[PDB]
């Protein structure tokens, strides 16, 4: 791994950073709430009579579990669009309420429902957030919305004086004024009632055909959930490191009893750093603390590669008890070491390891690991009337090395 | 740990940084080399002294009183009374999901110490001598008679005010013992070192709560709501803020290091010529003539205690 | 280039020339950083260069372990020796000491040097080499009384 | 109506997220520090409701019972009713065709299509929100003009409902003060236990 | 300025400004040191008498 990662087939004495290790976890955990109420679809999907667009209707679904493959395994929606949400994991995820809205409009203004869009549909009947999180389902409905001489039953309105906000609704019936000349409440020359009837005869082209349709919108929030897909909750354990997925938290981590006094309104419990800490189960109700799994730089020490072919590992900052792990092992300080041999002698630092722990090839050969010497000792022999004086003198030289410039470049 | 900084756990995340290339190779190495160069800095500056003299059990140093700054038996670390203060003065494994780790410098706490306590007892018992190499033992009073003559005052000026010489050197290191106990911003220099360090940490770290244009700044919510195609495209996001937070965090203390060498290698300077030695350099080693330096170990850093003649009284005086 | 056409190469490229721009300012900015290195370094080689070789540094540890005597410049690749040559006490030998000397009831203090004495007769000498010489009026100074 | 100095009264739990030892800036509609707050003696007047109330009662023999929410304050749009009657906490929406003089049972005379229901010296602390189709209720009773001090009011509960409110006015059975939230930065500090003990409104003054 | 360097008068884009986080703050703490440093370099230099 060394020559590996330094892209050479011979190595220098050192320590050299290879690769991180981590604690993979042992299973994964699912936890969402014991609610067996299914979500009731089937009265916003098959009602008699849909709303007119201009006056959509909308139904609050929650407190229930929900099953998005009923819906999206039919054949029979002729469009199923998602927005921030994708339509096969939509059945893993869990939502805190959805309302579901539904309207009749023509074939042509599907393309409209859908963020960002304007027109007469989006613009003055059901206008979109541009951060919308849902889902648009839309179908057919020739063989039901339309009749012989044309059905009148559904409106949408064609004049406004401002385009609507979203999700707003709007279902007055004040005649528009389109000019100068005043309207005094009465229809004329740029004076025209603000709702107008589709032409729904069943042998007009698709374009003109009239189409039901429902979109759901899915909240997303910190607030406690009520309603999840139809994962099955699996058992809850402790100390392990295990996946999680908590009314659609997800993470790792190594779930541990918490003595954190949650007021009873809060689900969850957030780091320093805002990041997520503490969670309370959705069944028992109990805090667990979301310690992560440990990880730490895995460093390889070495002699040269002409010296030996005998390595030792640092798992830095990682306990003994968490590594996997030719058998030696000693917990220093900077983290659990592998393979080298723990001696009492002490002597210069070969290779540094941390905390005053260095490691060096020596006897039989083996990779030690010891508390580095700082010098000898030396009692100066200090006395008010006694001083050392030199009979002799060294002329030692002396080579310093400095550097003086770099290679000139260019890009 | 860059891959985790940016991905955390999601492999998903990890293959599409591998498009990004050397990055984090990059990233990690420019820190080794700047954590590396801090074990530098500390050996530059307190293993300068080749063998670690201990000083003489009985203090008969003319009456100069280094009970303040000579190790004290009693302390787990060995260290001085105004380590110790120094130590107290400044107020501040890994368990954390943005892979931010901390490593132990080589020397610890402990082993700074015996160093220091090794200078100072080498310049107490020897002078200027344990520099050169040879470690020539001298009385106090008469290395502090040398001294004398360096700043260009007869020696006999010394002998003939030791007592008095002793008592105000006493006096000043007590008035040192008592301005570190009741001051605060005199370390402000080591402490603005670990509020900045701090500072950018607590900078780094919070940018993982930004979007950065994503749906969510949760790496986990996207690949649990998004299918591949989408998430790539709201992940490709993340990476690329995350990677430029950590790039600028990683490039400012590129910067930082530069300025800790310059002030390690100033220190180190500091060591040879005013501990070392007696520096002719005016204001070097303090102010005054400069005397001696004893250097006391601090978090981070070093405190000289340099000691200096300042003329008083001054007379006026007719010349030729 | 040779496989999209103009409106979907250029998103394409975008991509390249994003991040080859910032690997591009990646590389230059670490240069600066070290460009100012190598500044400092060169600053200094240039301080020893005056005070080392042009002159005799009485700075401690400048110029190599030991006193100064004298330094040497070699140049090598990207950067320069120097050979600092210092002279380094040996063989000390542990002598009595004194800071005065009593005589007559006058106090003598050694001009230049330190007194020792080889166990019975006192003598003055330098500091740093052991050449004894006889204690006289001449190289030492009167300066008050005994007491 | 008189007049009074709210100082730093109506800070409440922005989210249901456990927070300790912590110092967190959070930005929503909150009672601005030393806002004049209106005053009034137990008077049963309707008053604006705006982007949210703050409402607090000095009380010794518990008169005050409830509140009515909505925009025209009659059956021609659904309105909220919430009532503690003598042995529970009760909460509607419907039409209500309110009296013009409300009061205890004599809140209105009539009501239809009803879409929600829920059943359940001192110093009583409320705080109404209106917004992203919630109704959202906080308070605290505190041990006791409107004292100066500080404590949080913790969420008492929320009302999935996407009614319209702009005014609202208040139930008696045969004195209390009412404030108007305002989007502000407060600094809000967590104690190891978790609790918010103080807060800071940053747009308040410079050293804020 | 940071926001106005990067948005002017802008309201729509200060709020885009905001995904991005910590990076004005960055700036202008970093210019800010620049900044008082020069005071320390100028002290230093002729404020020793
Ligand atoms: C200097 O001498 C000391 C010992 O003092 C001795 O007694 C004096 C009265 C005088 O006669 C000296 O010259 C004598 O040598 C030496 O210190 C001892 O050194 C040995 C090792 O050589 C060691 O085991 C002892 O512990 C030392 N004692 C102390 C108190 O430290 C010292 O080495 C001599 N130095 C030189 C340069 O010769
Ligand atoms: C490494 O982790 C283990 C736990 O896995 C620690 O062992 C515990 O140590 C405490 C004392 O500190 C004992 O009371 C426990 O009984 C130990 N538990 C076990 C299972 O042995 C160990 O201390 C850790 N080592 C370091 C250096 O932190
Ligand atoms: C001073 O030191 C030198 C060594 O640097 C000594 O020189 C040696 O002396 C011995 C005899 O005692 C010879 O055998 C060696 O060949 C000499 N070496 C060299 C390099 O000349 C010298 O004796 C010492 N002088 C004193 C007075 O101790
Ligand atoms: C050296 O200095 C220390 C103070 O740092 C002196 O210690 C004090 O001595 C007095 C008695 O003279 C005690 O009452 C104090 O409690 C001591 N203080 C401490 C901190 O120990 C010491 O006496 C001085 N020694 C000499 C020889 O002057
Ligand atoms: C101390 O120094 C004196 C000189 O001042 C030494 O005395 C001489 O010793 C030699 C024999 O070694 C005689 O030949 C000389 O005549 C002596 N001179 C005088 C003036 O007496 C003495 O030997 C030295 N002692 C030691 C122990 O070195
Ligand atoms: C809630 O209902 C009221 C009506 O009771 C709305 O108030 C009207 O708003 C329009 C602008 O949209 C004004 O032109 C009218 O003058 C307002 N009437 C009154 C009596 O104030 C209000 O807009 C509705 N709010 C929402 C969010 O739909
Ligand atoms: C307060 O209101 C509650 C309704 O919210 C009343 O409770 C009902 O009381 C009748 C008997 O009078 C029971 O048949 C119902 O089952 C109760 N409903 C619930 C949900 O508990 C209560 O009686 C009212 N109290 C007073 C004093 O009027
Ligand atoms: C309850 O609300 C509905 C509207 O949702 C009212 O129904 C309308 O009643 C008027 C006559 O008053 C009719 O002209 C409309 O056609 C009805 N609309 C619908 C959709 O049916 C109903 O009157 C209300 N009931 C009460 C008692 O107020
Ligand atoms: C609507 O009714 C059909 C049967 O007529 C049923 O298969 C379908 O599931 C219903 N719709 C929903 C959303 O369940
Ligand atoms: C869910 O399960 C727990 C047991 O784990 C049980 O105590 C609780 O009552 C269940 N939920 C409901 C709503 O009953
Ligand atoms: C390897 O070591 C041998 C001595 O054992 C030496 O002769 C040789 O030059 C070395 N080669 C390299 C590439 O270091
Ligand atoms: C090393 O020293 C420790 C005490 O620090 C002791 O417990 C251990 O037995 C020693 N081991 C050897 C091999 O001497
Ligand atoms: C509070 O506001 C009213 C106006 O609504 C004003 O008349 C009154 O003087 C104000 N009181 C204080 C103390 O500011
Ligand atoms: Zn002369």
């Amino acid at each position: 791994e060394t020559k590996c990662t330094l892209k050479s087939f011979t190595v220098e004495k050192g320590i050299y950073q290879t690769s991180n290790f981590r604690v993979q976890p042992t299973e994964s955990i699912v936890r969402f709430p014991n609610i067996t109420n299914l979500c009731p679809f089937g009265e916003v999907f098959n009602a008699t009579r849909f709303a007119s667009v201009y006056a959509w209707n909308r139904k609050r679904i929650s407190n229930c579990v929900a099953d998005y493959s009923v819906l999206y395994n039919s054949a029979s929606f002729s469009t199923f669009k998602c927005y921030g949400v994708s339509p096969t994991k939509l059945n893993d995820l869990c939502f805190t309420n959805v309302y579901a809205d539904s309207f009749v409009i023509r074939g042509d203004e599907v393309r409209q429902i859908a963020p960002g869009q304007t027109g007469k549909i989006a613009d003055y009947n059901y206008k979109l957030p541009d951060d919308f999180t849902g889902c648009v389902i839309a179908w057919n409905s020739n063989n039901l919305d339309s009749k012989v001489g044309g059905n009148y039953n559904y409106l949408y309105r064609l004049f406004r004086k401002s385009n609507l906000k979203p999700f707003e609704r709007d279902i007055s019936t004040e005649i528009y004024q389109a000019g100068s000349t005043p309207c005094n409440g009465v229809e004329g020359f740029n004076c025209y009632f603000p709702l107008q009837s589709y032409g729904f005869q069943p042998t007009y082209g698709v374009g003109y055909q009239p189409y039901r349709v429902v979109v759901l919108s899915f909240e997303l929030l910190h607030a406690p959930a009520t309603v999840c897909g139809p994962k099955k909750s699996t058992n809850l354990v402790k100390n392990k490191c295990v996946n999680f997925n908590f009314n659609g938290l997800t993470g790792t981590g190594v779930l541990t009893e918490s003595n954190k006094k949650f007021l009873p309104f809060q689900q969850f419990g957030r780091d320093i750093d805002d990041t997520t800490d503490a969670v309370r189960d959705p069944q028992t109700l109990e805090i667990l603390d979301i310690t992560p799994c440990s990880f730490g730089g895995v460093s390889v020490i070495t002699p040269g590669t002409n010296t030996s072919n005998q390595v030792a590992v640092l798992y830095q900052g990682v306990n003994c008890t968490e590594v996997p792990v030719g058998s030696n092992v000693f917990q220093t300080r900077a983290g659990c070491l592998i393979g080298a041999e723990h001696v009492n002698n002490s002597y210069e630092c070969d290779i540094p390891i941390g905390a005053g722990i260095c490691a060096s090839y020596q006897t039989s050969q083996s990779i030690i690991a010891y508390t580095m010497s700082l010098g000898a000792e030396n009692s100066v022999a200090y006395s008010n009337n006694s001083i050392a004086i030199p009979i002799n003198f060294t002329i030692s030289v002396t080579t310093e090395i400095l550097p003086v410039s770099m290679t000139k470049t260019s890009v | 740990d860059c891959t985790m900084y940016i991905c955390g756990d999601s492999t998903e995340c990890s293959n599409l940084l591998l498009q990004y290339g050397s990055f984090c190779t990059q990233l990690n190495r420019a820190l080794t080399g700047i954590a590396v160069e801090q074990d530098k800095n500390t050996q530059e500056v307190f293993a300068q002294v080749k063998q670690i003299y201990k000083t003489p059990p009985i203090k008969d140093f003319g009456g100069f009183n280094f009970s303040q700054i000579l190790p004290d038996p009693s302390k787990p670390s060995k260290r001085s009374f105004i380590e110790d203060l120094l130590f107290n003065k400044v107020t501040l494994c890994a368990q954390k999901f943005n892979g931010l780790t901390v490593l132990p410098p080589l020397l610890t706490d402990e082993m700074i110490a015996q160093y220091t306590s090794a200078l100072l007892a080498g310049t107490i018992t020897s002078g200027w001598t344990f520099g050169a190499g040879a470690a020539l033992q001298i009385p106090f009073a008469m290395q502090m008679a040398y001294r004398f003559n360096g700043i260009g005052v007869t020696q006999n000026v010394l002998y003939e005010n030791q007592k008095l010489i002793a008592n105000q050197f006493n006096s000043a290191i007590g008035k040192i013992q008592d301005s570190l106990s009741s001051t605060a911003s005199a370390l402000g220099k080591l402490q603005d070192v670990v509020n900045q360090n701090a500072q950018a940490l607590n900078t780094l770290v919070k940018q993982l709560s930004s979007n950065f244009g994503a749906i969510s700044s949760v790496l986990n919510d996207i690949l649990a709501r998004l299918d591949k195609v989408e998430a790539e495209v709201q992940i490709d996001r993340l990476i690329t803020g995350r990677l430029q937070s950590l790039q600028t965090y990683v490039t400012q203390q590129l910067i930082r290091a530069a300025e800790i060498r310059a002030s390690a290698n100033l220190a180190a300077t500091k060591m040879s010529e005013c501990v070392l030695g007696q520096s002719k350099r005016v204001d070097f080693c303090g102010k005054g003539y400069h005397l001696m330096s004893f250097p006391q170990s601090a978090p981070h850093g070093v405190v000289f205690l340099h000691v200096t003649y300042i003329p008083a009284q001054e007379k006026n005086f007719t010349t030729a | 280039l040779a496989r999209l056409d103009k409106v979907e190469a250029e998103v394409q490229i975008d991509r390249l020339i994003t991040g080859r721009l910032q690997s591009l300012q990646t590389y230059v900015t670490q240069q600066l950083i070290r460009a100012a290195e190598i500044r400092a370094s060169a600053n200094l080689a240039a301080t020893k260069m005056s005070e080392c070789v042009l002159g005799q540094s009485k700075r401690v540890d400048f110029c190599g372990k030991g006193y100064h005597l004298m330094s040497f410049p070699q140049s090598a690749p990207h950067g320069v020796v120097f050979l600092h040559v210092t002279y380094i006490p040996a063989q000390e030998k542990n002598f009595t000491t004194a800071p005065a000397i009593c005589h007559d009831g006058k106090a003598h203090f050694p001009r230049e040097g330190v007194f020792v004495s080889n166990g019975t007769h006192w003598f003055v000498t330098q500091r740093n080499f052991y050449e004894p010489q006889i204690i006289t009026t001449h190289n030492t100074f009167v300066s008050g009384n005994c007491d | 109506p008189a007049y009074t100095n709210s100082f730093t009264r109506g800070v409440y739990y922005p989210d249901k997220v456990f927070r300790s030892s912590v110092l967190h800036s959070t930005q929503d509609l909150f009672l601005p520090f030393f806002s004049n707050v209106t005053w009034f003696h137990a008077d049963n007047p309707v008053l604006p409701f705006n982007d949210g109330v703050y409402f607090a009662s000095t009380e010794k023999s518990n008169i005050i019972r409830g509140w009515i929410f909505g925009t025209t304050l009659d059956s021609k749009t659904q309105s909220l009713l919430i009532v503690n009657n003598a042995t529970n906490v009760v909460i509607k929406v419907c039409e209500f065709q309110f009296c013009n003089d409300p009061f205890l049972f004599r809140v209105y005379s009539s009501a239809n299509n009803c879409t929600f229901e829920y059943v359940s010296k001192n110093l009583r602390e409320f705080v109404f929100k209106n917004i992203d189709g919630y109704f959202k209720i906080y308070s605290k009773h505190t041990p006791i003009d409107l004292p100066q001090g500080f404590s949080a009011l913790e969420p008492l509960v929320d009302l999935p409902i996407g009614i319209n409110i702009t005014r609202f006015q208040t139930l008696l059975a045969l004195a209390y003060y009412v404030g108007y939230l305002q989007p502000r930065t407060f600094l809000l500090k967590y104690n190891e236990n978790g609790t918010i003990t103080d807060a800071v409104d940053c747009a308040l003054d410079p050293l804020s």
